[PDB]
């Protein structure tokens, strides 16, 4: 038998009553909200480095400004999510350390390098494209503070996705060289973008409890399919291709059918052995450590 | 109109080059809060550069903010030497920033009364932003100089290391003066009293010392730059140079 | 001839990119003697790049060492990821250098028996130089690892920090293999025994430890580079990009 | 009355008998040879930074290789000159510190920035051009070791000067843009090159003793005139101009007449207030200090 505490909680989730910071929750639920939100916040932070890599090289002042704005927003988004996680009783500083130590994750997509300007536009278009689908889906997540952060965030982020797309359209309507550039970025970011939605429905250990607890409203595979369905026509608009020989439309279901994800690559990535994992964490480690003296100065002045 | 164009370009270039520098900071700051602040300041500054450069192109009758930023070489660029100084450590960034923010405030407060309407609008916008910059930079100056033993010293050396470039802030040529006599530009020499009153005080409240070395470095306005500028531009202009005359 | 061209280009690019890196060292070394040594090694390596690249251009029927070096972008470049790693501290430079020198020795000793006459001549030249490089790099490895407490640690971290890129040294594709079966190229996998025998010993005599982390980073040969390469090229190619198709 | 030691010395100088490390010499002569040679050696070292500034950016592989070679030679030249100074009883390490502290000088020309590739070619052509005239003139300097270093050095250096000139010819025969580039470099390096020969014959405190002691064989003004006479026709060959409105030929004397040097600029430069003084010494200070741990490692291994 579930306890009375356990039963009331189940009834609150089922009835869609928002969970608030002062309400009782199961330690595994607390820990799983801390788990997921904390890694969501980290992803906003790490995502600054690949995007930030192209600030000084951005081809026009306008795109450079957009990119700066976008990187600015990510920092702000990290802040909302850290604030939200803290409501669950964790500390911003502690989960950050775990991140730095590799004991917490961040989004797989940021371990991929930006090798061209097109990569910047592709991230804004596809990677944010994938974030939005997932995040809009979380606007009805069972934990109130998280749902409210997602609402706040999706309003602003969809604008920037659009701008990222417009940069892509420019390449698509541009020189031959620009077009080739775009296609390559797509070729390099398509499957990684699909991997942002997580493992298969039968390889996802956190999913069982989360769906039941209505944290995750749609399965990883469900979200991935919606994105593919939505994004293929955007690829078509650009006159571009998807690097997937098995991609084809299925009239019977009304959906796009696509090839198997390289799950072996994905597992490499999450255990720290992708392309930029080491560089990303080193950069973050270096920022923290070399910054120590600034924070200590800051603390001593605060005290005065 | 030629004279006016060069002055406007100077202000843009000051803003452009410094913006570039702040860009390198993205994601490397001691706190997310600083990253945000630095990206915000970089963004503000870039907006101003576009504003200045766009007007310069209209004045010249050709090109645009992009031709100016991407097709000029280091001998044509007219930024202050100060804004092209490397980021160094956070103090170095703060020091450079504080001097510039203080100068911008003195300049733009006064340049918003220009008999040139476009300069006035550009200046009206910039001042509101510059005020934020100075608050942040002075703020950090006080936090570091009156922080720990270690940050106080780093803040002094940073101040020391940048001082010689301060001379350029009040160097006047025949463009400044001619435009100043038409009531259009501000004569940089008359910016001295305000910058010194702010900066000395700012240095003072933070508990630091003003260098006694007489500042002596100028040349940025004449296209005579440090060896720093060249590599900055190689990086900034690369893509445009490889694929010129395109839309992005 | 297409396959041969890519392999030759790979060797050139390895040499070119590393040469570039050593260039940044000019005038910043702990001793004039090291500056001399590093400039000497950079120069040797650059000669080899020209040699490789000139042959690649002749093989392709167009261009020359300069078109190849200056008109390709980072997606076309085929250097090992290792040579594009930043200079970091002197240990980092030494570590990177030692791994490369050891590899060059193993490769060029064997590549000088190529049934391709041009490769053989290029390889005959490179080996004599590489021998000098390895002596210097191993030499410094021993001096730092078996030096002071501080340099021993810096040498371990430098070794640690570069290890993951070592995997690429013995990665074989269908170009290597096809050319290896025609008796023309060396299959990098068969370079493993010699590199390990040298390097492990070199690590051993210097009193340091081989990392147990399995090295896993490749991609340079396929044009899939770190975020380091791009900025290197922006700097390297600038002048050619601004003023293409000229004589210098 | 001069002492017997003083008299024999004067007779040896007059008779052109080479002074060797074990021969007696006046403390002021020792100190002045230490003074001049030590600053000669420093100039080779500091000169690496402006030239080294363009290594990664050199427009062709060939010119890049030449430049590397040239920078390599300068290091070697520093070594010969340091060896030579040490014969006088000074220490390489000590005079270097004085250099770093600003208590010893280096050549004025290296406080000028390299702002274009043309600067590299102009230094190779003009700056080495000026060095050679001075240095060939020192091949008969009264102190043996110094004279022998100059012989050794001039053999090799004249080659590189020629190569530097050839790079200039290329710009001169090149595009309009290349030509403009060259002229600007000349415009920026001409007077600094003239200043390498030193102050006027009536503003040169070390000259009185040195000429008498046959260390300096030709006066600063004499050397400067020979260089101008030799170099103007080289400027003409390039189809270039000299930034000197007062430059004109005087048939009566058989020499070129030229404008007054900016001596005020020159005095600024030698007291550390030129364009790159601070950067040059900072770079050298940084190299030494950050290199400390390497030398300490090196010493401890040597000891083993
Ligand atoms: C759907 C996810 C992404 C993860 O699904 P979950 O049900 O929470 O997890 P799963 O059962 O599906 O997977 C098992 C494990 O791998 C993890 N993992 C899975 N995918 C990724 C990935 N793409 N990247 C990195 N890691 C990923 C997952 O975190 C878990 O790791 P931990 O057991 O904690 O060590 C959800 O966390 C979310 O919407 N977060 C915010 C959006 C983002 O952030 S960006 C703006
Ligand atoms: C002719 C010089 C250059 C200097 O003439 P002297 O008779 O030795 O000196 P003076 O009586 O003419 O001048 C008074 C002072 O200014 C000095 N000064 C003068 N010119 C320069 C200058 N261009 N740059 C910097 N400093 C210069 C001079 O060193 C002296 O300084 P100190 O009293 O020691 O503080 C001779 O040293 C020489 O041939 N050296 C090797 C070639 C080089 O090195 S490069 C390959």
């Amino acid at each position: 038998m579930r306890s009375t505490q356990e039963e009331r909680f189940e009834q609150r989730i089922a009835q869609e009553t928002a969970i608030e910071p002062q309400d009782w929750m199961p330690d595994a639920y607390r820990k799983t909200l801390i788990r997921q939100i904390g890694q969501h916040a980290h992803s906003e932070i790490v995502g600054m480095l690949p995007q930030g890599n192209w600030i000084t090289r951005a081809p026009t002042l306008r795109r450079k400004a957009i990119l700066l704005a976008q990187v600015q927003d990510e920092a702000g988004h990290g802040l909302y999510l850290y604030s939200a996680a803290e409501t669950l009783g964790c500390a911003r500083e502690d989960i950050y350390q775990k991140m730095l130590d590799g004991r917490m994750k961040y989004s797989s997509i940021f371990n991929y390098p930006t090798l061209s300007w097109a990569d910047i536009g592709v991230i804004g278009w596809l990677v944010d494209g994938a974030a939005i689908v997932n995040q809009v889906a979380l606007c009805r997540t069972s934990y109130g503070p998280y749902a409210r952060a997602m609402v706040k965030i999706c309003k602003e982020e969809s604008f920037h996705q659009r701008q990222g797309f417009e940069a892509c359209m420019a390449l698509a309507q541009g020189s031959e060289a620009q077009k080739q550039m775009l296609q390559d970025a797509i070729n390099r970011f398509w499957w990684p973008a699909l991997m942002m939605f997580g493992p298969n429905d039968d390889n996802s250990p956190n999913s069982a409890r989360s769906l039941t607890w209505k944290i995750k409203r749609f399965t990883n595979d469900e979200l991935r399919q919606r994105f593919v369905d939505n994004t293929v026509p955007q690829v078509e608009m650009l006159g571009m291709t998807v690097p997937d020989p098995d991609l084809h439309f299925d009239t019977e279901s009304g959906h796009y059918r696509f090839g198997e994800i390289d799950w072996q690559e994905f597992n490499e990535v999450i255990n720290g052995r992708g392309i930029c994992n080491q560089e990303r964490l080193d950069a973050k480690r270096k920022a923290w450590e070399e910054g120590t003296w600034v924070r200590e100065a800051a603390l001593a002045h605060a005290q005065k | 109109s030629n004279q006016l164009t060069a002055y406007t370009l100077r202000l843009g270039d000051n803003c452009l080059v410094l913006s570039q520098r702040l860009g390198e900071w993205c994601g490397h700051a001691p706190e997310l809060e600083i990253d945000l602040a630095l990206a915000n300041i970089g963004l503000d500054l870039l907006g101003q550069a576009r504003n200045f450069l766009s007007y310069a192109a209209e004045l010249a009758g050709e090109g645009d903010e992009d031709t100016l930023a991407f097709t000029r070489d280091e001998r044509q660029f007219s930024n202050l030497l100060l804004v092209e100084q490397p980021n160094g450590n956070f103090a170095d960034t703060i020091a450079r920033q504080y001097f510039i923010d203080a100068w911008h405030v003195a300049l733009f407060t006064r340049l918003m009364e220009s008999r040139d309407p476009q300069l006035a609008a550009i200046s009206a916008k910039a001042i509101k932003e510059a005020r934020y910059h100075l608050r942040f930079s002075r703020g950090w100056l006080e936090r570091l100089g009156n922080g720990t033993d270690v940050s106080g010293q780093k803040m002094q050396q940073a101040i020391n290391k940048l001082w010689r470039f301060t001379a350029e802030l009040f160097d006047a040529d025949e463009i400044d003066i001619a435009l100043s006599e038409e009531g259009i530009a501000v004569d940089p020499r008359t910016l001295r009293a305000a910058w010194e009153a702010e900066v000395f005080a700012g240095i003072n409240e933070a508990t630091l010392n003003v260098p006694q070395e007489q500042a002596y470095r100028t040349g940025g306005k004449k296209g005579l730059h440090t060896e720093h500028l060249g590599p900055m531009l190689a990086e900034m202009q690369y893509l445009q140079r490889v694929l010129p005359g395109q839309q992005w």
